[PDB]
């Protein structure tokens, strides 16, 4: 039984491993988001000049 | 200096940007085609999208107004200063980052058949994780406009990730986009209707009597009027889809959201599969024929 | 339980356009009231900061209130504005002034019936009623005056339930007003009785937050208010999602005053990750204790460095061991032990939400009542001092018809909180 | 047979979730109610009676309240994965929490649903035909189980009267903390769980930390996982009432055996193969090794050292694979060993149990399969030192009245206080007196 | 076991940069930042230098610091540069003016409080610290005063730990600058009191190494700095891979220091060898020990032949027999007699690791403990005296605060080293 009882535990392991790839991902779009704050307020600027 | 494979990049540009036989190229198609969205110093967020166009015109226009047009040789030293400009880059690679910046910004390569949106990953891939969860938005081409514009209308917010684009026939395969391909080219916005949460089909067909379907991905608060004839055509109501004779539907698979979840929801996890083997050994062990671990009830 | 926002004057109409923009993201309702929710988490909550409209539609439980019907138009303009109910809005027709005489005398007791009445419209609707939310500027006009009037009404009116003030005070380097000194004490003194907890922010800090550790290089009142939006929609994030240890603004109220009237408390958020720096660092407990108790990160120009701390909460959000939260308050209280009061076992309480904002792997909203807030009071209290032995703009309020008396009662009422916090802020065991 | 659980607060919802999964796995009830079985003889299968009671229809019901003043917890309760299995009217919630003030739960809210509370009571013992006592899950540290869980058991100690209440009880961790105001909380629970409660078990958090951290290989355990643990104490502990065995014990066989005096009826627990599944495949478990774990300091769920008391009263259950031959001469090996000292005034130190079902797998759970444990609770005057520690903090905070005003605005006189910890004094000495040598005194 | 760097000045900048990209390639670290290596002994030690940060990348455990952003901006833009944290490098915002004074009590303790409160910010998430490594020159102007100053601090607030130093120090045969004298005198005598062990280096050992060994014909900075940085990253190789007989920093200290002052060694490493010269000569332990023990190959302009050893030490890399290095270093200690202090049953420690650098089969490095050492001192104090008794540029450094005091001092605690170094060396007993 303790066989069948390792094997949900990598099942587990896979899980947790897919949840840190998503969050990973999420980091990465915020900071393009700032990025295109700042393109934003360049152009603003460019327009006045 | 440039590499044969970056020449050839060059001369698909030049050949596909190049209208009739002549060996000219009008201003106006380098200002359409010109991406400035995938500029370096753009995408880095330093530079405003804007003082590309004055680049433009201080390189090419001093023999475009003279003799017509550009030719290929002004073409080719114009990515001659490029490649000398991004040898004193601060990126780790060069190659890479010359071939990829022409890809880019010369807006080659593979795009979906309609509104000319460049994908994300490839098609045929399932979604990974995070797209699995983010919302798509639906688009189509404008007509008073030609294709090649790119201007196209937009609804934020209105297609489910559940299914996969590579299923989709190559006509059909653009009309469904991520929020992150829309930079880069015109958009244009429209207005929801007010409804509930509901989950409705979209039908197509691919040979005359027979049909194929996507089951629930489309927001029922998508309006049909400001859709075009044929838009609205596709989209029909589940039961109704149902209902036609010889239909297919499309694999789809849902996928958890890890923002939306509790922890008590850990408690009841892989109960089913115990109790059924605990049910399973107990009544062996009424039965009878029992010589290792056995039931001790009363 | 459901709590009733009320938001004066020109900063707090505009503190609250932000705030219930992100509440209104954060549960995924249109700008037309519409849900668009994609999970029955965001839904089944919705009630506790807004109304049900007939079939769908959603009401923001807020009552806007300014003199000049300026920012109200400004509001009513915005991508936002229509939620509000248009009986919501109460406005007079002419200006405050910048004197807190006639926000307080004159077009105070004008306009006062008729929000009392807006308010106990919707308070009485409420099945049970938690806590008002108010936010204000102390150095304006009718925000003073006029947000300081309502509060002791409520009071009056509403004794039991509790009663939640975010203020903002003048830095005393970024002058916009020269009476700044008057509407100042004069709210404290209205404050230090009618409130239950009050929480204080220096624009200075604000920008000094944005400086540092964002390096923005053009900021403006959007930022700082989203700031502020952020800490507010964090304090009530326990009460409207579940969690591994739930808390509620009366728990943190109970946990942080020591004595009624010591209630003055320091703001933070942590997760503030600089523009260019976000691949390079992981989100995680240390990180956020870290940068939680960093000065940098701290919305009041006094330092926690020159004071010690009688108590501290902090609220998480995700999904997170209760053993790392333990073991660092344990480890932060016992490292820097001198900086604690020592007749209490422990300062620190926590507390953990399984529910992120949007866009963050975790958050923390930290609160801390420190006796370095001392400090902007008496500084407060030296420029008022200053002017008011020559008497340098008295004949405007004194024509309103105010009896000298109060501005003398008023400074002595401030100097005795000053020394009370000077009191357990000095002590050492002898 | 049958016993009836009362869940209180938060801790005590939390720990009912845990406690009902695993009895519904053990005994093999589906999560909606209903109990397979393939065979149609062989019916006759009383076991489930302790916990569950059958409608005409089948489907079987716990016997369970659960007891709260936030409606949160419980609602999550209401639509999580077990919603069938529980009566609606089983799930009670007020509007309002205590606000971690004892007062706000003894005197004013608790007052208005205690009534509710004693109707479902009755509800429940109407439907029975042995009860033979109440178990009860808390934590002292909070407002509502403090005050709530107090009134409670007053009103239950005068309706019901000498019927047996055995609590598990949660008590705040020497140095770890979660509140500020525990020291108040805990003191005005000790008193009247003094007189209020025939066996109360104490848990420390610290002492599961470190017992998960050390023995089995968790990084950052959660409540899921203490709670996974004291689930499977209690169901060591009732095993003895539900399958066969060569010495049974019922519960009124531990509060005779293990309470010389009555007010003496505090006790420690321990549990022995804690083991993960990759340390199994190393170890034998053998009867010795396991009585020798449970008498380790290692081994204790509560931060004391009983090296620093002597023995009174030790209750030895053994679960699965042992003979009675074997669990004597453990016993006696024990008895030779030199760090173990019994009181002279106790010769027969020992009760033993020994129960043919080994102990029940959780899916998700961390502990090991093994072919057998032993589960101990022990009554030690070592107890003592756990009281003085928050007898000191008290005592810290009260002598500048430091939260006070809160108290006594929500309705208490402050002469409770010094009544309060003048009483937990007493009861400090009466540990000091009860652990001298009679060869002393002559 | 976690190491901490330091790289302070101009030269130190510019080691750093060369010294972390050898280590990262040596771990397979991509200049993105993402591990590419193939095999897991790589992965298993890679904590030692780098911290992870979120979904696979790592981060150097460096802080970087200087007075004019020139040099932090070169490095920024090297190959490897994006790997660097942007939030530790720290500047200001005017120079060192080459002057000693300025940088130590002007500038330094204006900037100071950021890069202790980095550091600790740095030191205090590891799970067990183990020493500081410090690089910097002597003869600069920030990187002394600053340095030294920072060295203070470090050894006040981690006493337990150690402070391990690489240094450069200026020539009478090739200087840039006029007043060398008083910022190496003065850091010399901050470095006596502070470091734990220090290694020096001389520039004209670097290009006698370049120009003789390897016939470079036109030899550039990047070649010095290369031969630094070869030698850094093999002091701490052995604790960081495994072998036949494990050693440690403080392995070494304890072994090659019989005094606490005495703790200032010569370096060399073996290997070495021009591109014509390769096909010729294979590797094996003679060779090694032969080419390691030529003064020829020694990073000081002292020769040993003048001197005595006190103590050595070799750790060799590669997989190898141990009874070629006991037999080796037997041999080398019995044939030479006359220059190993009789007092010492047995000078030399050996270490076998069994990682060698990339596309070498086998490596060494030495240090030693020589007294020769003092004919450098001696030589810096020459020069300081000459130009001492003229007061020929002592103004600046008296118009910044110095009491002439300091500059007897400095020179009497340089010239009693220099005494108890030559006291040591006593040729013969009697
Ligand atoms: N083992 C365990 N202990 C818990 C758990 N939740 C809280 N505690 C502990 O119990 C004490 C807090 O008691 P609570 O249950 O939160 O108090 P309450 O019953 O909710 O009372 P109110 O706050 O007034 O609603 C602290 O010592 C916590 O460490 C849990 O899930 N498991
Ligand atoms: N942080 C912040 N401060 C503001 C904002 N608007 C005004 N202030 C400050 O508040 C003070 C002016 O008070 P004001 O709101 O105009 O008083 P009112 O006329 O009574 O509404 C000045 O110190 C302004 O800098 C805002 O949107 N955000
Ligand atoms: N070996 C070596 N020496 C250097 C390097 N850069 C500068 N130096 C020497 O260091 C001294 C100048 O010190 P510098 O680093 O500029 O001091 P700083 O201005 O405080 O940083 C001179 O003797 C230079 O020859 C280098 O990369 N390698
Ligand atoms: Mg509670």
């Amino acid at each position: 039984a303790r066989f069948e009882q390792l094997a949900l535990a990598e099942r587990r392991k896979e899980e947790q491993q897919r949840e840190e790839e998503f969050f990973a991902q999420q980091r990465v779009e915020e900071n393009r988001l700032a990025n295109e704050r700042a393109q934003k307020d360049l152009e603003e600027d460019y327009i006045r000049k | 200096m440039v590499t044969p494979e970056q020449a050839a990049l060059i001369e698909g540009a030049f050949r596909s940007m190049d209208r009739d036989g002549t060996g000219l190229v009008r201003l106006e198609d380098i200002f359409r085609v010109f991406d400035d969205s995938r500029h370096p110093r753009v995408r880095d967020g330093e530079l405003a999208p804007a003082a590309t166009r004055d680049m433009l015109m201080h390189q090419f226009g001093a023999t475009a107004q003279a003799h017509g047009g550009v030719s290929f040789d002004v073409f080719m030293r114009f990515h001659e200063r490029m490649a000398e400009d991004a040898a004193v880059a601060k990126v780790n690679d060069k190659e890479l980052f010359l071939t990829d910046t022409i890809i880019g910004v010369w807006r080659l390569g593979t795009l979906l058949q309609p509104t000319l949106i460049r994908p994300l990953f490839p098609v045929n891939v399932r979604p990974s994780g995070l797209y699995a969860t983010q919302y798509m938005s639906l688009v189509w081409v404008d007509e008073v406009a030609g294709p090649g514009s790119f201007v196209v209308h937009v609804v934020r917010d209105v297609v489910r990730p559940i299914f996969s684009r590579g299923d989709l026939p190559p006509q059909l395969r653009g009309m469904f986009a991520y929020p992150t391909e829309l930079a880069g080219m015109k958009i244009i916005e429209e207005r929801l209707q007010i409804a509930t949460q509901r989950w409705l089909d979209f039908v197509w067909e691919y040979e005359e009597g027979k049909h194929a379907a996507v089951p629930g991905i489309i927001s029922a608060r998508v309006d049909p009027d400001t859709l075009p004839q044929y838009l609205r055509d596709m989209i029909v109501e589940h039961d109704v889809a149902k209902a036609i004779p010889s239909l297919f539907f499309v694999p789809t698979s849902v996928a958890v959201n890890p923002m939306y979840k509790r922890s008590s929801e850990e408690y009841g996890y892989g109960v089913p599969e115990e109790v059924k083997r605990m049910s399973r050994w107990k009544d062996l062990t009424y039965s009878g024929q029992a010589c290792g671990l056995i039931y001790h009830g009363r | 339980r459901e709590i009733v926002c009320v938001q004066a004057g020109q900063c707090g109409n505009q503190i609250g356009s932000k705030f219930w923009e992100v509440i209104s993201d954060e549960h995924g309702v249109d700008p037309t009231g519409t849900y668009q929710g994609d999970s029955d988490l965001q839904l089944e909550r919705i009630n506790v900061y807004f109304d049900e409209a007939t079939g769908g539609r959603y009401v923001p439980r807020s009552v806007l209130i300014d003199l000049e019907p300026g920012t109200m138009d400004s509001v009513r303009a915005g991508p936002y504005g229509q939620i509000f109910r248009p009986d919501n809005f109460i406005f007079g027709q002419s200006g405050a002034g910048n004197n807190w005489a006639k926000g307080h005398y004159t077009e105070g007791a004008e306009l006062i019936d008729s929000v009392l009445d807006v308010c106990c419209k919707e308070a009485e609707s409420c099945d049970c009623l938690q806590g008002f939310q108010i936010c204000h500027s102390l150095g304006g006009g009718t925000g003073s005056g006029m947000g300081t009037l309502l509060i002791s009404k409520l009071r009056e009116q509403y004794p039991d339930r509790i009663m939640m003030t975010f203020s903002i005070i003048p830095s005393p380097k970024v002058s916009d007003t020269v009476v700044e000194p008057y509407n100042t004490t004069l709210s404290v003194h209205q404050l230090v009785e009618n409130s239950d907890e009050s929480m204080c922010i220096d624009n200075e800090a604000l920008y000094d937050i944005c400086f540092r550790t964002l390096k923005l290089t053009t900021p403006t009142f959007g930022d700082l208010n989203h700031l502020v939006s952020a800490v507010v929609s964090g304090v009530t994030c326990c009460l409207r999602f579940p969690g591994q240890l739930n808390s509620d603004l009366r728990k943190l109220a109970v946990n942080l005053v020591p004595f009624p009237r010591l209630h003055f408390f320091m703001m933070g958020f942590a997760p503030l990750t600089s523009r260019g720096s976000q691949q390079y660092r992981g989100l995680s407990v240390p990180e956020l204790t870290q940068q939680m108790f960093d000065a940098k990160n701290m919305m009041q120009a006094a330092d926690p460095r020159h004071g010690r701390y009688l108590t501290a909460s902090a609220l998480f959000r995700g999904r997170m061991s209760t053993k790392e939260v333990d073991e660092q308050m344990l480890n932060v209280q016992n490292k820097n032990s001198s900086y604690f009061i020592e007749w209490i076992p422990n300062n620190i309480k926590s507390s953990v939400c399984d529910i992120p904002p949007k866009g963050l792997k975790m958050a923390v909203t930290f609160i801390g009542n420190n006796t370095c807030i001392q400090e902007m009071f008496r500084r407060v209290g030296e420029q008022f001092t200053l002017m008011f032995r020559r008497k340098a703009f008295l004949h405007w309020y004194t024509g309103e018809g105010m009896d000298e008396m109060e501005f003398t009662e008023a400074e002595s009422n401030m100097n005795d909180l000053v020394s009370e916090y000077q009191q357990y802020q000095d002590a050492t065991i002898e | 047979r049958e016993a009836i659980c009362i869940h209180i607060g938060q801790a005590g919802c939390q720990v009912g979730n845990a406690c009902w999964e695993l009895f519904c796995l053990e005994h093999g009830i589906q999560p909606d109610g209903a109990m397979p079985s393939d065979k149609t003889i062989g019916v006759e299968d009383d076991a489930f009676n302790t916990f569950f009671s059958e409608t005409g229809a089948g489907k079987h019901v716990p016997r369970a309240v659960f007891l709260d003043l936030e409606p949160t917890v419980v609602d999550e309760v209401r639509t999580g994965t077990y919603r069938q299995l529980f009566h609606p009217e089983q799930l009670i919630s007020g509007k309002e929490d205590a606000a971690n003030n004892y007062a706000r739960g003894h005197y004013t809210i608790g007052k208005e649903i205690v009534d509710l509370c004693l109707d479902r009571i009755r509800k429940l013992a109407d439907n029975c035909t042995g009860l033979q006592g109440f178990l009860v899950y808390h934590a002292v540290g909070g407002g509502t189980g403090s005050g709530l869980g107090a009134l409670l058991l007053e009103r239950l100690s005068v309706d019901y009267g000498k019927k047996s209440k055995l609590g598990y009880t949660v008590y705040p961790s020497p140095q770890v903390s979660t509140a500020v105001v525990e020291p108040y909380n805990s003191v005005l629970s000790t008193h009247s769980l003094l007189e209020h409660t025939d066996v109360a078990a104490m848990l420390d958090n610290e002492a599961i930390y470190d017992l998960t951290r050390r023995n089995l290989d968790i990084e950052r355990p959660t409540y899921t996982n203490l709670n996974r643990l004291i689930g499977q104490v209690v169901s060591s502990l009732t095993a003895s009432l539900r399958f066969d065995g060569a010495l049974n014990v019922d519960l009124t066989e531990f509060q005779t055996n293990l309470v010389p005096y009555p007010r003496i009826h505090f006790v420690l627990t321990s549990y022995a193969p804690v083991i993960s599944a990759e340390k199994a495949y190393h170890e034998q478990l053998s009867v010795s090794e396991i009585s020798n774990a449970v008498f380790e300091p290692a081994s204790m769920m509560t931060k004391c050292d009983p090296r620093h008391g002597k023995y009174m009263a030790c209750c030895l259950m053994y679960r699965g694979d042992v003979v009675p031959k074997d669990v004597n001469a453990a016993v006696a090996t024990i008895k030779t060993k030199r760090t173990i000292q019994f009181v002279d005034w106790s010769p027969t130190g020992f009760k033993c149990g020994i129960n043919y079902q080994p102990p029940t797998v959780v899916p998700g759970g961390d502990l090991a399969k093994v072919q057998r444990a032993v589960c101990m609770i022990a009554n030690s005057t070592a107890i003592a030192e756990v009281f003085a520690r928050i007898d000191h903090k008290f005592d810290l905070m009260y002598s500048k009245r430091a939260f006070v005003h809160w108290y006594v605005g929500e309705g208490m006189e402050e002469g409770e206080f010094s009544e309060a910890r003048e009483d937990l004094a007493a009861l400090e000495k009466d540990y000091e007196e009860v652990g001298a040598e009679s060869a002393d005194m002559d």
